[PDB]
């Protein structure tokens, strides 16, 4: 990971490129409350579905969703977990997630200077309930942090995306805010392709974190 | 300090005092010596205050971190034995508390720990240096099919009998009660002096 | 290990490849069960049959199969029997099976970031009975975790999963999985070569694990 | 030395004196035994006078790196939570210190901490040697309906009754009082002054 | 404690009470100190709790992770040389406890490890603080033609006639039976009952 | 990072060519007081603007607006935060921001050295209220340092310096400054763009860091 | 050690390209007993033959014979030396020779692995006697084990393994089986080649390692 | 304890008791204190158990494997110099033993080492608490023309007559002969209580 | 130092290359005693005569002659002598020679695994009175030891071997065994090269090491 004479670095480039052939993810902000929807596409039927979990929840307040290599994710989402959990034990509450989010950014970040290691090829948005309400935030391989409002991941991000500036209102309610982010979803899709099922989190400013159960996502359809 | 803990059926009876005490001068008068550790657990501290206070942290975070990882609350033995590691490892430069860990997973359960890692389960236990009041009282009261309300009155008289001879204990009783149904509920402060009130009992 | 511009790990694909020529391998989950099954082609009469395991005990409740290079392959089966037995003196039993198979999946993907290091020729099967009841696991050198129902890997993959994406039913019982489990290896291989006798492990809810004897093998053949 | 705390609604009081001894030689007439920390924050300090000296500067950088990083000032559970894992770390190559914590986060809170961690919220504490004669005067004369003048006058009653009767305890008093309106206010000496002539106290 | 290990022809016999005490104070009536270590091999603890019950869980990790690497059971003599080798590694940091291991491996095997690692074989062997009681009526009661059953009345009697003269023994007697043809046996309460009510004995 | 046979330090140049692309930042010193300038080029509706923060504040005398790669930006800001907290334990006060700058470009002159590790990608702007009074800093990822009166850095750097070498005058007071910085950052852009609201900070030498809210910026334009 | 877009490593293949410039040496199990036969080509009547061991015992029960680079084949012997009496300092006894073979091979695949070291170029066959009875094991450069009944490993490996899975039987008797290997050994060697003296070894159950002496080789030649 | 060791002309005759003895209780009545090292060596332990154990284990590991790299056994002078280096750098952390070690090298040697490592070779030793008793024995009784059978009728004469006088030894005799001819020859218990019952004792 | 496809190592063979360019040794085994004769080509006239030592002494019954790289010698020769004393430490006195050959032998093979270190251009010959008896040895930069009774190394290592397996017969005295030595010595060299007094050091079973002196040599010539 070294500079190139165009000032950049090809390895974080190239991690990008890793990126972008994950599963599609948004991330909404509605009033008093934050969701996360990710894309649940189990092609076999050989696959157990009562443990693919895309949502994974790094603390019963604070949610994250991933997307790029799963293995990379898997590891980032096991030190989100250790450093929120050391923010509880040293402090008593964890008053602010975007220190967590800088702590898992300046891990990302490590690894795009230091010759003998390659950058994580993971993109992360997360999620929570804190003192400053409901925050989004999205986490890139080379260890940049946006706060946002509505977000994609993965393949079909410029869709969601480009979506989500023609049709995303400020304080919808969280049913009106599902919709809108399942028709994103849609959005993203090509013809022939219907979605299964996705996985869809929510949480109102007070209460914890609730993820939606199958029949619900299905009505939600 | 004194700390009770009661295994009825379908139900954890956890209770305490409120006094922090320096030898003999009564430095609080409203302690927390009574935590909610897991969704269907609590543990109840005794001893040196600030070693207690490091493991209650260390124990929400561990378990939680595990409930995370795992989908599922751990078992109340492997608290237990998780606390028995941990406070062993050290031994020598020990932490120097008395632990008490309740909880429901398909059975109700009830361990006792000491300084050194050493973790017993029994029926009913307690610490703390009123201890051998409540003791007396659990000898000649208790009884395994007893309801929920008759061991929370039990609970009640038991530290009542050993605030009434120990000068390390007093204060207003807290009394929690873990069930499946209902899970880890912290009985209020009106319903706890509407039961010493009612029992003849001046606290 | 570094990225490839198309946002490939080249080290994970050629160890993929090196994975494509193992023994193929079968895990089933039945009522109430977990079945594994690996084929067993001695070549030599030479070789001692009383101590070729190819269906690995790491605990005896949880065993695990393994393709590509057999080397690492025993280096990662050593590996999941130290972290099984540190999870039970920790803690004092095995409450998930999906943790052991995190930890040996953390230890694969350490060696697909670090430069002085080749990653694992290996991909792994793990089975066995936990509190969530018959659990088996698929893990790829990326270090890439899937919770699958029936699976096979090594080099005749695609024919069992092709043979079990049409002729596999949820609840079978034993005999019927076992039946099904050595049509489908037969299906794999092609014509002149007949199954010597493979090797066949299975567990059922509240018992331990019970591997196969010759004779009831050859019975099922 | 003597220090107080003070919980009222919507404030902290905090004061202390000023004396610095060795043994039985005032060595130092004039020391500084109450700091502000935060914005709406002031620790106490007691005991060892290097240990507690490098836990105020410890402190400060501790809770003004956090109000940057974070844009929001900590919490007062958290400020003792970080003093008790601080003072916890050691135990044994102790900090021979107690310490009070004062601070307004949408609810007034003054905790007190000793030398191993253990840090207990009340709603009115006091450290030291003069101790007992400052608990002496709250027993009886706290009110929690008093208004903050009440307040004031209520600790320079409880410190001068600590300086008649112990002898590590003297000087001018210091008093400072944390609103959220006007934050912490360092009362001055001629309000105190003022205050003590007053009462009919000769200092 | 009370601990009992008896050798007879294709037979290991060994026995325990249940008392848990802290300095003269009965903590707990029912613990467990007789643990199946490997299928054909049990061990039985004695001394201090927490280093015995760390013990028992490393025991168990290393005989099975033995049993699945070499596909044969770990002979006894290796089971006392392990613990032997690792209780005198620390001797200066002790687990201050008494073990006995006694196990079947085509001859049956009773060894006593003291807290230094000194292994000794020997016929039948005792631990705990009632054990001169329990070599008192062994010494005149042990004969090596003995069946199980005289063999587990045997050490039924031995412990109730340490129970009667040891203050610190005491509680409900766990007997466990190693046999090659069936194993492991830990015996029921319900039989042990019947043998101490029948013998005459009042526990 | 080794020397080319001109005698230059390649990494460095390049390093150089990705600080050329960050948002162009002011530094301005007027009369008993030190003003930052940055741009705040917001592009999507989504982006919450609650929380970006371009002037990043060291301690409540000292702050510093940083331009290049936003990741090394993040990593330096904290490092310089925790030097100027350890130089208030280890002191009492901070007498020097000049020694703070020295520090931060100490550590990234070494990672010009050491080959294991490439440059920072970050241009920083420190400024604040010592004992010498106001004191304005520029640091360049070889970890070069020089003290200014006013300064730009980033991608309309040459435009700014030669808007600011022909417009600028010493002891202007506070609106005054402020309104030439202004006009300074609109010389920077070319037509088609207009000034979405960028960001202003002042200090003046005895009073605490002043960071100017939205509609007095509004206002200001 | 990286590996090749085959899926191979070229250092083990070199490797058993070093290990086929080696003496022939055999390995068989007889009638409760293990045979080693080495060749024992000393060209010069300048070497000292009263030292030359080709047969290394590892233990009064267990002996190995190597092939390939004979330094490496000296430090795996000494390494399996020293891990033998580590096993007997922890246990009491050695009751497996595979866990023995499974360390010596766990050293020689570590190399295979880490970048700034070459693998072995040593094969190694282990023989003797535990409580599953005579054990004859086959260690391969990748740190590959294979149990095996008879066997050979050095230059002449396929004639002998060749002739052995046409004229080996059994449970032969030792002088048979000796005999059987003699010729095994002749059948190696080319027309013009008369074996000098080789080395005979050979180990039965419940007696210790009997190493043959002269005078019976040249009886049994 | 009791220890001897005796040097003969191309022999060596070793032997001891076997009672283990915790401060005057005989916790095991058939020990084993005499051990062969090497196939010409044998060792002879005394003092605490498992310290000496480790020693026995860690020379047979050593002098096996120097068996096997140099292809002729260690020399006696060796061994003792190799227990004496490793004896003596803990010296602070120490072994708290006493050894005897006797062997054939083309000439009988008895080097007796103390818990320090001072290896001293003498013609004959004995370790032990009852060790005073043997040296009065041999005194009177050791000479250098004595034959083999002699000589292991004096060492049983010996280890009687500190059998009678000192508690903390007793049991069966264990003698070792070691010659070249024959190599280690450990006595049968038929021959040595012939020899006991002929000389006139009971043991 | 990594392998090469034939199954060679290159940096072995090209310090064998450097070996075959040092002064030529020898070794010679007589009736109860050990020889070593190295030849002393002194060019200038102004080099010292009165301290080169070409048989070093490692202990007053062993000595060894060295060839190659001379400071590599030096080295090789210092870690002799300090393994020499280690054992004499450690054990009281130094039974077998073989054992120092052989730690001697592991320093020089580890230096042919690792890549950061290149291996020992030096080839010696040990030689000396042990337990076993008379005693010589031979170790190749590779690490390779081979028991020997008459050897030479260096530049004219193949004339002397050539000379010593047609004109070397096993118990000479000792005088026979130095004018033999001396005259393969003389069979080496060319025509127009005389021999100046070379240096040759003799020992006999129960004496000390004896050197000889100068006028002995030259009437040994």
């Amino acid at each position: 990971t070294v500079f190139s004479p165009d000032g950049r670095l090809f390895q974080v480039e190239y991690a990008r490129e890793a990126v972008k052939k994950g599963s599609t993810a948004l991330g909404m902000k509605f009033a008093n409350g934050v969701l996360l929807i990710s894309d649940k596409k189990v092609r076999s039927r050989l696959i157990e579905q009562n443990s693919i979990e895309k949502i994974q929840l790094i603390d019963d307040y604070v949610a994250a969703v991933t997307s790029g290599l799963v293995a990379d994710a898997r590891v980032l989402v096991d030190f989100a977990r250790i450093s929120a959990q050391q923010e509880k034990v040293t402090y008593g509450s964890l008053v602010n997630i975007e220190n967590l989010v800088k702590r898992v950014a300046d891990q990302m970040q490590q690894y795009t200077q230091y010759g003998g290691v390659r950058p994580y090829g993971v993109s992360l948005i997360f999620a929570g309930i804190d003192q400053i309400g409901p925050r989004l935030f999205d986490c890139d391989p080379a260890g940049t942090i946006n706060e946002y409002k509505a977000t994609a991941i993965g393949s079909g991000k410029d869709a969601v995306v480009s979506f989500l500036e023609r049709e995303y209102k400020e304080n919808l309610p969280e049913k009106e805010a599902v919709t809108l982010g399942i028709k994103a979803l849609k959005s993203s899709l090509e013809e022939g392709e219907e979605l299964k099922a996705p996985e869809i989190a929510s949480i109102t400013v007070g209460n914890k974190y609730r993820i939606y159960d199958q029949e619900e996502v299905k009505k939600f359809l | 300090t004194t700390t009770v803990g009661i295994t009825l059926k379908d139900a954890v009876i956890m209770a305490t005092e409120r006094r922090v005490t320096m030898e003999n001068f009564i430095m609080h008068k409203n302690g927390k010596k009574l935590f909610q550790i897991d969704t269907y657990t609590g543990m109840t501290i005794a001893g040196l205050v600030g070693d207690a206070q490091v493991l209650v942290r260390y124990m929400k975070a561990e378990l939680e971190l595990y409930r995370l990882q795992r989908r599922v609350n751990m078992p109340i033995e492997a608290v237990a034995t998780l606390l028995s590691n941990m406070l062993n490892q050290v031994k020598y430069m020990p932490y120097m508390v008395q632990l008490l860990v309740g909880g429901i997973d398909t059975a109700p359960h009830v361990f006792s720990i000491d300084a050194a890692g050493g973790s017993v389960e029994d029926i009913y236990a307690s610490t703390g240096s009123g201890s051998p009041f409540v003791y007396g009282v659990l000898e000649s009261q208790y009884s395994e099919k007893m309801t929920v309300d008759e061991g929370v009155d039990l609970v009640i008289r038991a530290i009542s009998a050993a605030k009434q001879r120990d000068s390390a204990s007093g204060g207003m009783i807290d009394v929690a009660v873990i069930t499946r149904k209902d899970g880890y509920v912290q009985l209020p402060t009106d319903q706890i002096e509407s039961r010493i009130r009612k029992l003849g009992l001046i606290l």
